[PDB]
DNA sequence: CTGACCTTTGACCTAG
DNA sequence: GCTAGGTCAAAGGTCA
DNA sequence: CTGACCTTTGACCTAG
DNA sequence: GCTAGGTCAAAGGTCA
């Protein structure tokens, strides 16, 4: 699908009560998944860079951006509004 | 539980 | 939340790949669960009547209907347009 | 005629 | 004390 | 092969 | 600073 295994990537903070930051992440893993309506959905497995792999977490492609430009762009966004 | 704020 | 242990009901069958249609059955138990944005939502443990507990399944509130005539009137409906 | 298997109920105990 | 759960046996349905 | 359940394995958090 | 309890996600095994 639209990320692929070893890439490198953008990933939200999977956890929800935590200030809504975008790490640098890479995708360990993919699996075809399954919707609630039984639709064929991606899902993979990141790995936080610099975080050990304890803390690796399976995300929807919702969650993973393409380390680009402009989502890094994001990523400071994101990340000064969560300091202040 | 998780993290960093 | 609005439907309560103990209580029978109807509920669509939780498997997307068989016709869709809705079975008499009771609330075996009731969780509250978390969404993939960690806001609070109830789940249901669905007991179907007739069937024995190892058929049991958890299902979303959005699967459970109350055992109502206007909910009898969309299962006969429905029984119909499965045996069609 | 019988046994498997399901449901609903009333009895009971225990943990909180 | 009472409650919600869990276990258990009695009893009736349907089926093959 | 699936869904439920339970258990183990790290790692956190909040108490104390 | 530390430790003890609970709790969480992942992963794996079991059960039917």
């Amino acid at each position: 699908f639209k990320f692929h295994s070893g890439e490198k990537v953008l990933c939200f903070e999977p956890d929800p009560t935590k200030a809504r930051v975008l790490y640098d992440a890479k995708i360990v893993d993919v699996i075809v998944g399954k919707d609630e309506k039984g639709r064929k959905i991606p899902e993979y497995l990141i790995h936080f860079n610099g975080w050990n792999r304890s803390w690796d977490r399976w995300a929807a492609e919702d969650h993973v951006l393409r380390d680009t430009d402009e989502n890094r762009r994001l990523q400071r966004k994101l990340a000064r509004k969560a300091v202040a | 539980h998780r993290k960093v704020l």
